[PDB]
């Protein structure tokens, strides 16, 4: 259990300053790493610390408490490239190995403008008889919550930064093979956002 | 390529009692490189299981080491320090002497 | 105990 | 003269085989470390090699071998694989002046019970909502890729021939189909969203790619369905105009 | 008093005969601790004191593990060398590096240091701020330009201020009894002829720890600076020094000469004069 953190995921507001904690136990720890991990990638260092106290680097600051034991890492002006699974990872006097924290997982929730929350139906390019549900422009605020039923399928929000237009979007996605599925009532154990648009 | 020549001491551990067991020692400092080749001698000839002391050196980065065995002098015999070194062209010897 | 991460030349 | 290199990229195998996994380290590095990186886990280090020996070993059972030749290359070997041994290993190369390690792309280990188990992807394009594109003067774009086993996929998203990043979200972890049982299918969806205008130039075309990591042609397939290779499997759309 | 502990290495290179032979010695104030020798059985870093043998087998891995390390930093380091100076595959170098650590009465961190040789002659040192180094000749500009780049001082102050001082203050209480002891010197006189008008009058200091110590003849007061035979201070063998200063003298003129003896372990300075 050498290297303490939380998995999270933890929520920054997009543009705020996100604050992530690591805690160790073994006081010959002398060198300190920050590692990012996007999802489906290997890790990548960011940021080392080799002394007591605060390190700045573009948006990153490091800072180490030896005597108290953890060790912080600050990314002011959050990016939604900053959402990413923080790994930190410590090297002792005696060896050469990183002993690693399992990870806290970033999410910044990104500022949705002009909120518009609506469910859409998309068919299939090759067919008619195949089709899907398409939540999108609700608030960051609201959460999709799975469904109880097996057989209908909903996928997690996602964000979508469409860059030309300065324009941000969230997103969810509901299937089923079931001939008695409505779009209408695909995200039913989902809390509605009041007159989400169900055009038909 | 820095090359210095061994200063030598040949002295007894405690004050030397002629039947009475001691070490003798060989302090060789100040010499560099460090190949070097130490032997104490009991009346000109070879003393066995002679140990040394792990190389080390000082500020100006030249070596010592210490070569010593259990002794019991005497007032007939001798015993010395024999040397050699790069440095020196024929092997050195240091006749010990009880009060140096 | 010695250092561990003695650098090279 | 670049970084650091790992191969194979993904491997399927079953319980009770032997696998070999080769790291080639970064141009100026001469010491490799390999980690295990477990789902949702830390990496746990395995070993590092300096000079051709092992330097340090970690906690790992005997089944982990390994080796660093003379151009500072390595193998990690693991016998007797058990399903729990499925996990991204992670090579790890440094330097003898500065000591930071930087590490590989990774090979995706996955043991599974029988190589029948595995599926590659179905997928398909569900094109916007006329309803989108009326209130919202844009249009979303979701590809699907469904029914695959074992959970890596590359999914990316291409329009008239070029692949794009802008306007995309693909789900960060692909779903289970079937969450009670172990060696279920997954499935993963993605957007790409665009303007009106821009979809509605029935020039502009747009296609969802999904590359599949399976079977090597090193694996026997005596089954009546397609050898579940490692390949790629796409769906299309064109514009249209109103 | 203050206590330093202290690493010494040496790897000497051997065309034709193999790996270069290194040395490593380890010590805390003037008493050897650890030791590695390249050409020994075991291959591991080995105890030299009573109180190091209480250590486990994860600090003797661990110690046999980075002393190796250097080991092999030194092969490379030989071989670079020689590369900058152009010198030959048959000819035969030396490195020499020296680290450590010194505390106050306190216990505290006082100051850090880190220095290296190429055979015999300085090449680069650590400064006392513990972050930019001191480069001999347009070699060592060379390496530190890299260690600048590989922030390599950051790395080795963490140690010097840090770990160094936290293990020398383990080492101090475990080996409390010989590490803590001070012994000061047990004194005496002796007096030989050189047949007419001059007699050698030979100051003694025996049995005594640390090393360190001062030895002065003074005639009617005033300091023999010039006059005085000294002898480097050597080991006993048995953990403590000797020490010698001799003086040539007038016959019959030998009380108006007085040996000054300064030691840690004395309360105040000893004087000693010629006592028939």
């Amino acid at each position: 259990k050498e290297v303490e953190q939380n998995s999270g995921p933890l929520s920054v507001p997009e543009g705020a300053i996100a604050s992530l904690n690591c805690t160790y136990s073994d006081r010959g720890s002398q060198s300190f790493f920050w590692y990012r991990q996007y999802s489906g990638k290997s890790p990548e260092l960011i940021m080392f610390i080799y002394s007591n106290g605060d390190k700045e680097d573009g948006r990153f600051t490091a800072q180490l408490n030896k005597a108290s034991q953890y060790i912080s890492l600050l990314i002011r002006d959050s990016k939604l490239s900053d959402s990413a699974t923080y790994l930190c990872a410590v090297r002792t006097n005696s060896g050469y190995a990183l002993n690693f924290g399992k990870g806290t997982s970033l999410l910044v929730t990104p500022h949705i403008q002009k909120p518009d929350p609506a469910v859409y139906q998309l068919r299939d390019s090759k067919s008619s008889d195949k089709s899907v549900c398409l939540f999108t422009d609700f608030d960051s605020q609201t959460n999709v919550s799975q469904s109880k039923d097996s057989d209908v399928y909903i996928t997690d929000k996602c964000v979508l930064d469409m860059r030309s237009m300065d324009f941000k979007s969230n997103s969810a996605v509901a299937w089923s093979n079931k001939s008695d599925f409505a779009c209408a009532n695909a995200f039913n154990n989902s809390i509605i956002p009041e007159d989400t648009f169900f055009p038909s | 390529m820095i090359q210095r020549t061994p200063k030598i001491q040949v002295y007894s551990r405690h004050p030397a009692e002629n039947g009475k067991s001691n070490f003798l020692n060989c302090y060789v400092s100040g010499f560099h490189p460090s190949d070097i080749e130490v032997d104490l001698l009991k009346n000109g000839e070879r003393i066995e299981k002679v140990e040394h002391s792990d190389l080390s050196f000082s500020k100006d980065w030249s070596f010592y080491l210490l070569y010593y065995t259990e002794f019991t002098p005497t007032e007939k015999d001798e015993y010395a320090c024999r040397v050699n070194h790069v440095t020196l062209s024929q092997p050195k010897i240091v006749k010990w002497d009880r009060d140096m | 105990s010695l250092f561990n991460t003695i650098a090279v030349l | 003269d670049a970084g650091v290199t790992q191969s194979p990229t993904h491997l399927i195998k079953t319980r009770g085989q032997q696998v070999t996994l080769r790291c080639s380290p970064k141009q100026g590095h001469d010491t490799v470390s390999w980690y295990q990186q477990a789902l949702g886990q830390g990496p746990q280090f395995i070993f590092q090699y300096y000079e051709e020996e092992e330097r340090q070993r970690g906690n790992f059972p005997d089944r982990f071998s390994g080796h660093q030749f003379p151009n500072y290359s390595s193998e990690l070997n693991v016998n007797a694989l058990l399903l729990g041994d499925s996990a991204l290993y992670l090579c790890a190369s440094s330097d003898t002046v500065s000591y930071e390690q930087y590490f590989g792309p990774g090979t995706r280990l996955t043991v599974t019970e029988d190589l029948k188990n595995v599926f590659p992807p179905e997928v398909a394009v569900f094109e916007p909502s006329e309803a989108e594109i009326s209130h919202t003067q844009k249009a979303t774009l979701v590809c699907l890729a469904t029914g695959f086993y074992p959970d890596h996929v590359e999914l990316s998203w291409w329009v008239n021939g070029k692949e794009v990043h802008s306007g995309v979200c693909t789900d960060p972890q692909p779903l289970k189909e079937q969450p009670a049982l172990n060696d279920s299918r997954y499935a993963l969806s993605s957007r790409l969203r665009v303007s009106a205008t821009f979809w509605q130039d029935p020039r502009n075309h747009f296609r969802c790619q999904v590359q599949f990591y399976g079977l090597s042609e090193n694996d026997e397939w005596t089954q009546d369905r397609a050898k579940p290779v490692t390949q790629i499997v796409s769906a299309e759309a064109w514009g249209r105009a109103d | 008093g203050s206590h330093s502990m202290r690493y010494f290495f040496t790897s000497v290179s051997r065309p034709g005969r193999g790996e270069p032979r290194f040395i490593a010695v380890g010590y805390v104030d003037d008493t050897q601790f650890v030791r590695f020798d390249s050409d020994a059985a075991s291959q591991r870093m080995e105890p030299r004191a009573p109180w190091i043998e209480q250590e486990g087998p994860e600090y003797w891995d661990g110690e046999t593990r980075k002393v190796k390390a250097h080991s092999q930093t030194h092969r490379v380091d030989l071989g670079t060398l020689r590369g900058y100076y152009n010198q030959s595959e048959a000819g035969s170098h030396t490195v020499q590096r020296m680290y450590g650590c010194d505390v106050g009465s306190d216990w505290r961190f006082l100051r850090g240091y880190h220095q290296y040789a190429y055979d015999g002659k300085d090449y680069i040192a650590l400064k006392e701020d513990l972050r930019s180094w001191t480069a001999a000749d347009m070699a060592a500009q060379t390496t530190k330009h890299k260690w600048e780049a590989a922030h390599v001082a950051e790395q080795l102050r963490a140690y010097l201020e840090g770990t160094c001082v936290e293990w020398l203050r383990r080492y101090l209480e475990n080996g409390k009894e010989t590490l803590q002891r001070t012994d000061a010197p047990k004194t005496h006189m002796t007096h030989h002829a050189v047949s007419d008008h001059e007699a050698t009058l030979r100051c003694w200091a025996l049995s005594f720890y640390p090393a360190e110590i001062t030895l002065t003849w003074q005639r009617d007061g005033e300091d023999q600076t010039q006059d005085t035979e000294l002898v480097e201070t050597r080991p006993a063998g048995d953990g403590t020094f000797q020490k010698w200063a001799a003086v040539v003298v007038p016959s019959g003129q030998e009380q108006r000469y007085t040996c000054h003896v300064q030691h840690e372990g004395l309360p105040k300075p000893l004087t000693l004069r010629w006592e028939p």
